[PDB]
RNA sequence: AAGGGCACCACCAGGAGUGGAGCCUGCGGCUUAAUUUGACCAACACGGGAAACCUCACCCGGCCCGGACACGGACAGGAUUGACAGAUUGAUAGCUCUUUCUCGAUUCCGUGGGUGGUGGUGCAUGGCCGUUCUUAGUUGGUGGAGCGAUUUGUCUGGUUAAUUCCGAUAACGAACGAGACUCUGGCAUGCUAACUAGUUACGCGACCCCCGAGCGGUCGGCGUCCCCCAACUUCUUAGAGGGACAAGUGGCGUUCAGCCACCCGAGAUUGAGCAAUAACAGGUCUGUGAUGCCCUUAGAUGUCCGGGGCUGCACGCGCGCUACACUGACUGGCUCAGCGUGUGCCUACCCUACGCCGGCAGGCGCGGGUAACCCGUUGAACCCCAUUCGUGAUGGGGAUCGGGGAUUGCAAUUAUUCCCCAUGAACGAGGAAUUCCCAGUAAGUGCGGGUCAUAAGCUUGCGUUGAUUAAGUCCCUGCCCUUUGUACACACCGCC
């Protein structure tokens, strides 16, 4: 449940009013005109998932775009986001709405701190 | 690539879009009066264009 | 008015204009004993005035080079058409111009003097 | 037209201006035209601060540059035409003119 | 350069009527901005005038931003027989009102 | 260096013979065995494609899907 | 080692601090595919270096040649180029593949030869600039001396900020630097001018007293450069000039050079800029179509495109900001600035009055301004006056973090910025050490400009408020001149 209403209604849920349950940043974001490279990934992932067979997951979808905003068309989709060096493939759970699909797919392993080198005398 | 990626990234604004307008450098830009002049470029030429020291 | 840009924009615009061609004319008239240039600005049309020591040599055959000059500032500028004329003048004691004897000096040596 | 006009003179140094303020005038009186007075402008001072260094190693040292632009304003007013009477700018180079009139 | 021969005529020709031509250094310039209608390029010309100095036919001054390319008398007969022009048509800078 | 991928493989054309796709019979009788692309830019003189499930203009870049 | 003089990048007497806390930012270290790199008084809010893309130079991948010219093959019976579909691709890169159309001599191949590179080399270099050193010192000619390296000139002394000057004098005659010089601030009721600056007077007005004043008080309300339909330049502007010289008085002084006190004066030392010889293996080849040599140059170290990073954290350090509060905080009212900017060749991107909507961040239409004409009389902060708070980690502090709302952009996640409501952490004046400073100075305080599509904790300036202490010294840290010792000369970070 993004905002009270089900996953159902939101697969139904036109953009006009879409961007009423969508936060600010993504209302601005949807209110701009999306470019014709993230209309080529949504048709990609239609494709996946009406190719998908049944009862089993789509295959994995690869991308660079991070920027792109979850849509709840997109759910369930196998797709793999770049961090820079390889494709990261990552479920879309149905909590993943407002968030950017960058912020699952880290830039950076979290540091292991070692022995100080020479420095800091 | 062809026309449609070769210059596909805009640079309407930013500092990429901005360059000297002697050695085309894209640091130490000097905008005011629309000098578009690189901050080097400016010490050699102060004198030319008119700017010289008083204090 | 809105054609026209503020008085500070249009001097510094001049300042630009004087020290690019400055410059041209120094990466140009570098073997001709270049000296300095000085220009005659009038809402009329504009004076190029360059002093030079070798004026025969900057001029070519029946001014063949000074005209190939004025054709270049006339299109790298955008100047209107006919509105600007270049006259090349000897200078008096090129002893005392330091550009005339840096630039023979610079000579001297890619001739090969000591 | 019956003709009001407003000349204006600027540049970087102050000798030429106020010869030419000077002149002018002078051959407007000799031309009997009355003359409402020269009107100094405040000066418009142009100041650039740079580092002196092209490489930012050093102590500091910021070179400033200024740009005096001044400006001076005569009126010249007769009862008759005015452009038909006088023509000639007798203008030096490195100092700049506008000549418009009451309506512009 | 795969530039083809409807501009390179034209960009001949305009180098041909007067003795100079002025680029500026942009290899994304969209449009040189003389020779307005034709729609060509400023690489296709940066690049046919490298080419025409390399031959020798033309001489490069280069400013802050800019090329100024100079015709030579080498140049004067190669536009000629390749325009298929007689010897008598010649740039503005060689002939002026004689 | 090391490139993980095999230098990519470009594209060697198929250095086609004669072109000779019209054919004329009995003494000499047109036939237009390839599309015509009909757009003022590719022009009357010019054929199109004859792929096996559209027509592809040269000039025009336009596409007739035949179903 | 001695003698003399000098400096808040030294001290004294103080002031404000830093170092103690949080945060911002830059170095090191750690981690990373990558955290690009230089720099270690004279690096560490520096490279005008406040990077989402670009910047980018780092990494992961994908294109193009933007490989001229020459030679030889190749070819109009096709050298070769673009491309719809599908797969393939992150990609609607015809990049590759299946598939055919299409350009036509511009290309393709190979051989030399270009070319380019934020690639390397500042210990090859130019230029720039920093430092030695902003101290006062430096040199030629001729002459004197010494075999000569060299020395005199360039000094015993007195004086100065100053080898500044007076004085002696084997020196004389010079030259640079200092000085002189330019800008700046301070006085000019002296001159010129002012509708793009004002003032005064007057006429319309508007409001209060109107008891009764009435040439009463206020107006940044309207007008008198609308052309006959007022004068004036003090206030403002900016030009020409003047004005200050140790000039006058007393004292000290070889009564010379100068020094102290004082009257009159606006001012009896306004701050800056420039700034000698010689030098550094000081920094920049990442400013340059400044550049030598070397490396690469088609699977590119070129170039373009996509993304990530340059912010990444057990930790150390530098410059800053915020504070630790009652000399305060909050709320309301009252009241004064000055620099300086504002719509663009590429280049799109301006300052914004006013009206309306919204609580705010913002949005919606009318205008002005290319500018002493509009923002703007820049109604700024600090401060001032009144309210509340009450010595508590408290109404100080706002770090961290949740949610929501707008702005810019192609894109705001690793939060651009802003706004609102939430949480209130350390911090109760900071060890050893250490920075800067003598009058509109420190410090408090805000405002412009730079960077800016969006932006300042930085910086350059500007203004407001505004001091304590001192008119000395060499004690430390150093410097100049003379003498002296030296076994040093890469010069005591020496040599041994
Ligand atoms: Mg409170
Ligand atoms: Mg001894």
């Amino acid at each position: 449940t993004y905002r009270g209403v089900d996953l159902d209604q939101l697969l139904d849920m036109s953009y006009e009013q879409l961007m009423q349950l969508y936060s600010a940043r993504q209302r601005r974001r949807l209110n701009r005109g999306l470019r014709r490279k993230q209309h080529s990934l949504l048709k990609r992932l239609r494709k996946a998932k009406k190719e998908a067979p049944p009862m089993e997951k789509p295959e994995v979808v690869k991308t660079h775009l991070r920027d792109m905003i979850i849509l709840p068309e997109m759910v369930g989709s196998m797709v793999g986001v770049y961090n820079g060096k390889t494709f990261n493939q990552v479920e879309i759970k149905p909590e993943m709405i407002g968030h950017y699909l960058g912020e699952f797919s880290i830039t950076y392993k979290p540091v292991k701190h070692g022995r100080p080198g020479i420095g800091a005398t | 690539g062809h026309q449609q990626l070769y210059w596909s990234h805009p640079r309407k604004f930013g500092q990429g879009s901005r360059s000297c307008r002697v050695c085309s450098n894209r640091h130490g830009l000097i905008r005011k009066y629309g000098l578009n002049m690189c901050r080097q470029c400016f010490r050699q030429y102060a004198k030319d264009i008119g700017f010289i020291k008083l204090d | 008015m809105a054609v026209q840009i503020s008085k500070k924009r249009k001097f510094v615009a001049d300042g630009i204009f004087k020290a690019e061609l400055n410059e041209f004319l120094t990466r140009e008239l570098a073997e001709d004993g270049y000296s300095g240039v000085e220009v005659r600005v009038t809402p009329t049309r504009t004076e190029i005035i360059i002093l030079a020591t070798r004026t025969q040599n900057v001029l070519g055959e029946k001014g063949r080079r000074i005209r190939e000059l004025t054709a270049v500032v006339q299109k790298r500028f955008g100047f209107p058409e006919g509105s600007v004329e270049l006259y090349a003048e000897k200078v008096a004691t090129r002893g005392l111009c330091a550009i005339a004897q840096a630039e023979s000096l610079r000579y001297k040596l890619l001739g090969g003097l000591a | 037209a019956i003709h009001r006009i407003r000349i204006t003179l600027t540049s970087r140094n102050v000798k030429s201006l106020e010869k030419v303020c000077a002149d002018l005038i002078r051959g407007a009186k000799e031309k009997n035209l009355k003359v409402k007075g020269p009107v100094r402008m405040p000066t418009k001072t142009l100041r650039i601060t740079t580092r002196k260094t092209p490489c930012g190693e050093g102590s500091k040292t910021w070179d400033r540059f200024q740009m005096r632009i001044h400006k001076r304003l005569i009126d010249l007013h007769s009862p008759s035409e005015i452009v038909k009477q006088i023509t000639s700018i007798s203008i030096e180079p490195g100092v700049e003119v506008e000549v418009t009139i009451a309506d512009a | 350069m795969l530039m083809p021969k409807k501009n390179r005529i034209a960009i001949y020709e305009l180098l041909f009527k007067e003795g100079v031509m002025v680029a500026k250094k942009d290899v994304h310039m969209p449009k040189h901005p003389e020779l307005a209608d034709k729609n060509v390029p400023n690489l296709h010309v940066m690049k046919a005038m490298q080419s025409l100095k390399s031959r020798g036919y033309v001489k490069e001054q280069f400013a802050w931003r800019h090329f100024y390319w100079y015709l030579t008398n080498e140049g004067i007969q190669y536009l000629r027989d390749y325009l298929h022009l007689p010897p008598e048509i010649v740039p503005a800078t060689l002939r002026r009102s004689r | 260096y090391t490139t993980p991928k095999k230098n990519k493989h470009k594209r060697k054309k198929v250095k086609l013979a004669v072109l000779k796709y019209y054919k004329v019979d009995e003494n000499g009788k047109i036939s237009r065995l390839r599309r015509e692309c009909p757009s003022d830019e590719c022009g009357a003189g010019v054929f199109m494609a004859s792929h096996f499930d559209r027509h592809y203009c040269g000039k025009c870049c336009l596409t007739y899907c035949f179903n």
